[PDB]
């Protein structure tokens, strides 16, 4: 005669140590503006 | 510690002894270090402050940082230590000690003293010796503290202060030597401390001429027998709300401000009385009970009451004076309705001892047997603390459940009472116990009569003169009326035996209906 | 053009600074500015939104007259509404109450200097009446609530700072269901010229992840502290209402869940309401049906000081409620002239506040059904039918058969006790009834005789109970109740004790009460064979 | 369409006056039908002009109780699926409760938001929503009576109280409840404003029995 709940711990703390996903997310942005500038030059 | 200081200069009133005890914490660190190692004594590292809600602890914790030189104790509330991530909460505790640790390892013993204070400690430090088998974070956290707390590795410049409202919850694993040694209980203020709390709270009030001179603090302190400091500023602000609301008429109309009267705003005593009428402590004892018992009041209709009262005075003096009489018990018996409880209440109230209590079936109403047993024991236990104590027991027969058919009654309560009435209090306490009853023969017969030192009879009134006294006191009728009624009663029924309560009842009934003889006399005659 | 309103009474001006790189830190006195404004620019006509260049000690400004009051000579009080319309104009005078508020740029360090004037944003809107809230009855509780709570926020800051005091920051409303305790919170939220309330339904704070619940309960105060650190006192009031407090904040220490979540939220709220830091600009509302499960520490002063009880209304309140609810009908001429509200208020003895609206609904339903005749006779809808709809008294009388009280369930027993009728075959009955009425009079008029007891005895089958009910019913008292074996049947003994105890505790509310006990002998289990009988109940009655 | 100067019935009417009690197919029970259609649905046929000219909100609750095997589910279903409204969100009895600490209460909250959003978006022209609770008496018990060392018997009831009639109004929902025993349902759910109309469904009389035979064959 007993019941219990449970609480999760989210972990995935390798990502969580940083903001969350910055491996191919923030770097992609970094190099994608570079693509934009080079294409601007190519079209110019 | 700053030299530009004395203990007077801060708002904590009443708690002076506790200040001395806690200071008596910092004494070891006043001297140059060289003495103490040569004296082979370690410093205390853990502190606990605790008391009922609303005693002032948070004010001490906030304000102490001023006295205690260097820079600042760090502050944290319990439930922010826990955290989302695995191992983050575990980290968080063991991040705080870093600064002090670093400075210490570098500088040795020259280290400035570091203080950290956990407000509301009980949030997370429940017994690690517990179960429920959820995620075990609630264990890991406390483990961490203990590791950094016990095996400090010679970190001897840290003082943890724990603030709580409820001591018992906390792990027994924190309450041992070397870890939270001293536990200081802060309890409700005395009357002097109550005065100082008024002093500090009404300080600013008093300087800038906002308070009427009519007010006299001492009587306010005298009235407010049962209040926390929190309650006291509550009362102050209630009073001010009254005082302010006389110019601004909220609701009715618009905002009508008499800009002139704003300069003349002043609180007054009656505001304070209304403010008292609003607030009510959870202190709870509400011993005003005594006065409602004697609300019918005492008129001294005869000499017998006077003699009885003088005897009561003799006994209270006796117990107060002698040291070998540490326990006295008395019985008060008479016919039903003669009026007995009121007389005991009179004696008790006139006594003016520090501690008074009454036991009546009314509060005992509605519990089961075992609960009644517990209650009785608890109240006795409580009674044993103060040096001088008055305790009254009301209508024993009703408490013990006497009904004559069986006769049926509950033995266990009777045994409890019998045993308790013979028990001398602990050393250097005295006690005075006053029991009343109305059916003496039963008390004889079950044979507990041997536990009472002296007995007082209270016969009811019988002579028409006393009737004249009480009725003139009640202002029932005009003078000729009060004469004619007694003259008629003299011949209607000279032999006379009623009591007192019934007389009052008849007086009121006749007053309403037909204050001529034809009702009041009739009712006494039927009753008598 | 204006006719009468030819003067400028009180003028509120948003004083922007001209050039924002010049921003002067020296404190600006509204009195000097007002005097200069009058002195330089006198007997000029100004309208709202007229902009002006003020050169005061070389420090230019862009005044915008945000608002203007137009008053006629001879008006002792400025009862004329401050008009924002550009049409209203006036002639400036030496008596013009010139109020400056900081410009749109907020750059000007204006002072109140003995200006016994309403606050910059006095929340409670100076002209405001209880009659506009729309709540019938409870004309006393508002006095308490506003006096204790909002009386201190309107009054000019310097003098309260002298009074060296902190505003209250808690308010609790508790009572039985349906008494109207949600309406108050809502209209207080909506009518007070503050920030929008941050509604939270009761147990919204619990969350899956560990440490997210407490986060949620300390995510509510962020803007208040954010504003307080910046603007200090002149922050506008923030209000957050907890709906139905009693779900989560139980007395810490029980075994509620087996996880230990309730204790944490309790801890967080406790630590934050008072805490180490001072907020002094926040207000919280609580609501509940039970006051006894809330953890004790919450109720200490400094947190949830004022507690207010909401109880059932009396007859005057009932009349007020019928007034409010049937307000629009009357002005829209949708109601017959035959209904008089007084008798309705008389009939509905124990109706709560929340039942009257259902009565209105049912009466309407009867009227509207009279037209449509859903089902068989369909399609009769037409303009003529709907063009003369009016509710009738008999519709209300019919409606009384659908809605039933909830608290007035025991007096029904009393009226059915005399279904056998009453007959006056003997003189004696009249004498007895008269005597009972006499005693009723005595108790009603008296002040010091607060308790009277009677006993009625005689042969079995003599018709006793009906007479007792007949006495009771004619009294007209607010509170009547009956205890009889029929109610207690089937219960366990302890339950009997609890029920009787509760009934006596529930009889200590109203000023005047009448209580009837039927057949004590059967209540106490008398059987002559032993005899045997249950003593504890006997004791309970005797003491009570 | 548009409402002409003539007061013609609502464009997107709900009940469609080409409607008949013999279309349902429930024989016996006859007066109860009259009661339910009078009290609940009548308000929503008239032009909104007059009904707003009465300043009165529609009923938002229905309860059916009776002995076992009497026809309750039939009523619920038929009402479910011959009106002009969106598909009802059925829920079985103990379907709300969940494992994690806060998933049950969120499951109560999931039920209403679409009606809330539609009401916010447009207002009084919103199509009616229906959600029907089956077999109420499993979870919604008298608060504070059961010891409930598992503290779910309070919070579910608490949520449903707070959200059926709370600080924010909502007047385009109709909730229908079913049970065998009302004596254990909490008292706060049976006041006007929540479950107004309560209906008993009893054993049939003889003529009703004839009707039922006629229906079945
Ligand atoms: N001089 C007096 N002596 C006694 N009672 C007095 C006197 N003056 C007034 N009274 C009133 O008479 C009443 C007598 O006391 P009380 O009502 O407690 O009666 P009791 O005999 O102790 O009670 P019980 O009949 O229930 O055992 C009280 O209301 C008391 O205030
Ligand atoms: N005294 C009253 N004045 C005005 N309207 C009232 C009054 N009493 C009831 N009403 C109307 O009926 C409603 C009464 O219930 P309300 O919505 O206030 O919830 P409540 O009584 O606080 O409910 P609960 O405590 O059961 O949650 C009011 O919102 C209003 O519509
Ligand atoms: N003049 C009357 N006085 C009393 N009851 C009357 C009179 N005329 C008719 N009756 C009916 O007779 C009934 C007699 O039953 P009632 O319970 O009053 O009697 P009772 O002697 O107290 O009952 P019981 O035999 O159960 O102890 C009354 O309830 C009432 O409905
Ligand atoms: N009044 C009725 N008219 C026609 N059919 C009926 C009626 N009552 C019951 N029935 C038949 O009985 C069958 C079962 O009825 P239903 O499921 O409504 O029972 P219930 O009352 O919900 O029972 P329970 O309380 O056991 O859940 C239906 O499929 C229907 O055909
Ligand atoms: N001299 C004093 N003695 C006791 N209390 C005081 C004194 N001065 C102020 N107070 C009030 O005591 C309260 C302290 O509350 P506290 O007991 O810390 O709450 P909790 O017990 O919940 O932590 C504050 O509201 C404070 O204003």
């Amino acid at each position: 005669g007993q019941q219990i709940f449970s609480q999760a711990l989210l972990n995935a703390n390798r990502r969580g140590e940083a903001k969350t996903a910055l491996a191919e997310v923030q770097a992609r942005h970094q190099e994608l503006l570079k693509l934009e500038k080079s294409m601007a030059e190519l079209t110019q | 510690i700053r030299p530009d200081f004395k203990f007077e200069d801060l708002g904590v009133g009443g708690l002076d002894k506790e200040f001395t005890k806690i200071f008596r914490a910092f004494a070891s660190r006043i001297f140059p270090p060289s003495v103490i190692e040569k004296l082979g004594i370690s410093h205390v590292k853990g502190l606990l402050l605790y008391g009922p809600p609303g005693t002032g602890k948070t004010l001490i914790a906030r304000k102490i940082g001023t006295m205690l030189n260097a820079k600042e104790p760090k502050i944290v509330n319990g439930p922010e230590i826990l955290s989302k991530y695995v191992g983050s909460s575990e980290e968080n505790i063991r991040n705080l000690f870093k600064d002090a640790e670093a400075e210490y390892r570098a500088k040795g013993e020259e280290s400035s003293l570091h203080i950290i204070i956990f407000d509301e400690l009980d949030s997370v430090f429940k017994q690690r010796g517990s179960r429920g088998d959820g995620t075990g974070v609630g264990d890991n956290v406390v483990n961490q503290l203990l590791a950094k707390m016990d095996g400090v590795d010679q970190l001897n410049n840290i003082l943890v202060i724990g603030m709580t409202n409820r001591k018992d919850l906390i792990d027994s694993a924190l309450l041992r030597p070397g870890r939270f040694e001293v536990q200081v209980e802060i309890h409700l203020p005395d009357e002097k401390g109550r005065l100082q709390i008024f002093d500090i709270q009404t300080k600013k009030m008093r300087e800038n001429n906002m308070m009427s001179d009519d007010v006299n603090l001492a009587e306010l302190a005298a009235l407010t027998k049962n209040f926390s400091g929190a309650e006291i500023e509550g009362l102050v602000k209630s009073a001010s709300s009254f005082a302010i609301n006389k110019t601004v008429n909220i609701g009715k109309g618009a905002t009508k401000l008499n800009t002139k009267d704003i300069a003349k705003l002043k609180v007054t005593r009656e505001d304070f009385l209304n403010a008292l009428n609003d607030v009510t402590p959870a202190f709870g004892i509400s011993e005003e009970d005594l006065k409602t018992c004697v609300e019918g009041g005492m008129m001294l209709y005869s000499e017998r009451v006077n003699s009885i009262l003088k005897n009561g005075a003799r006994y209270v003096r006796q117990v107060r004076e002698s040291d070998k009489s540490r326990l006295v018990s008395l019985l008060i018996h008479g016919p039903a309705g003669s009026g007995k409880t009121a007389l005991a209440a009179e004696i008790a109230l006139k006594s003016g001892f520090p501690f008074i209590r009454l036991i009546s079936p009314n509060e005992l109403s509605g519990m089961s047997e075992s609960a009644k047993i517990a209650y009785i024991d608890n109240t006795f236990r409580d009674a044993y603390k103060s040096p001088l104590n008055i305790l009254v027991i009301d209508s024993l027969e009703t408490l013990v459940d006497w009904v004559p058919i069986g006769p049926r009654f509950s033995n266990n309560i009777l045994q409890m009472l019998k045993v308790a009435l013979k028990r001398k209090p602990p050393q250097d306490r005295r006690l005075l116990i006053m029991t009343t009853t109305s059916a003496y023969s039963v008390l004889q017969q079950m044979d507990i009569l041997s536990c009472f030192d002296n007995e007082i009879a209270v016969p009811n009134m019988t002579n028409l003169d006393e009737l004249n006294n009480v009725m003139i006191e009640s202002n029932f009728l005009d003078d000729a009326g009060r004469v004619k009624v007694i003259n008629e009663l003299s011949r209607s029924c000279p032999n006379f035996n009623v009591g007192i309560k019934k007389t009052l009842t008849n007086i009121e009934t006749a007053r309403h209906d037909e204050d001529p003889v034809n009702e009041l006399v009739e009712l006494m005659t039927q009753s008598a | 053009y204006s006719g009468k309103q030819s003067y400028l009474g009180s003028i509120d001006i948003d004083i922007s600074f001209r050039a924002r790189g010049k921003a002067v830190s020296t404190v600006f006195d509204q009195d000097e500015l007002a005097k200069q404004f009058v002195r330089c620019y006198e007997s000029q006509i100004f309208s709202p939104t007229q902009y002006l260049i003020m050169e005061f000690q070389g420090h230019f400004f862009d005044l915008k007259i945000r608002n203007v009051q137009a008053i006629d000579l001879g008006d002792i009080e400025p009862t004329s509404a401050v008009a924002t319309g550009i049409e209203t104009k006036g002639i400036l005078t030496k008596q013009t109450q010139i109020n400056f508020f900081k410009g749109r740029d907020g750059l000007v360090n204006l002072k109140s200097s003995n200006s016994l004037r309403p606050r910059s944003n006095a929340v409670i809107r100076p002209d405001f009446k209880f009659e506009d809230l729309g709540v019938g009855g409870l004309d006393k509780e508002f006095t308490k609530i506003f006096r204790r709570a909002f009386a201190s926020r309107i009054f000019p800051p310097s003098v309260i700072e002298k009074l060296g005091i902190s505003h209250v920051k808690g308010l609790l409303l508790y009572g039985p269901p349906g008494t109207g305790k949600t309406l108050i919170a809502r209209k207080i939220g909506t009518m007070l010229n503050a920030k929008e309330p941050k509604i939270v339904n009761g147990p919204e704070i619990l969350s899956k992840y560990v440490g997210s619940s407490e986060e949620n309960i300390r995510n509510l105060f962020k803007d208040a502290e954010a504003e307080y650190r910046a603007k200090g006192e002149e922050s506008s009031l923030h209000i957050i209402i907890f709906d139905e407090l009693d779900s989560v904040f139980k007395q810490r220490g029980s075994r509620g869940d087996g996880t230990g979540v309730g204790d944490n939220v309790v801890n967080q709220l406790l630590a934050k309401m008072d805490g180490v830091d001072q907020l002094n600009n926040i207000l919280v509302i609580g609501m509940t049906n039970r006051k006894d499960l809330i953890d004790s520490a919450l109720l200490r002063p400094g947190r949830f000081e004022v507690q207010v009880e909401i109880h059932l209304p009396d007859e005057k309140g009932r009349l007020q409620i019928f007034d409010i609810q049937t307000k629009k009908m009357r002005e829209n001429n949708m109601m017959s002239d035959d209904v008089n509200l007084a008798e309705l208020a008389a009939l509905t003895k124990n109706f709560s506040g929340a039942e009257i609206e259902g009565l209105v609904k049912s009466a309407s339903s009867f009227a509207i059904n009279k037209t449509v005749n859903i089902g068989k006779g369909a399609t009769k809808l037409n303009t003529k039918d709907i063009a003369k709809l009016k509710v009738t008294r008999e519709d209300f009388l019919n409606a009384l058969n659908d809605v039933t009280p909830a608290f007035g369930i025991s007096e029904e027993d009393l009226k059915t006790c005399v279904e056998g009728g009453m007959m006056l075959y003997s003189e004696r009955v009249n004498s007895i009834l008269k005597n009972g009425a006499r005693y009723v009079r005595q108790v009603r008029e008296s002040d010091k005789s607060r308790l009277v007891s009677l006993l009625i005895h005689g042969p079995a089958g003599s018709g006793k109970t009906a007479l007792a009910a007949e006495i009771a019913l004619k009294s007209g008292f607010p509170f009547i109740r009956l205890i009889s074996p029929n109610e207690l049947s089937g219960m366990s003994e302890s339950a009997k004790i609890a029920y009787i105890d509760n009934t006596f505790r529930d009889a200590y509310k109203s000023p005047l009460n009448i209580l009837v006990i039927d057949s004590l002998e059967t209540l106490v289990d008398w059987v002559p064979i032993g005899p045997r009988f249950s003593n504890n109940i006997l004791q309970m009655l005797k003491v009570a």
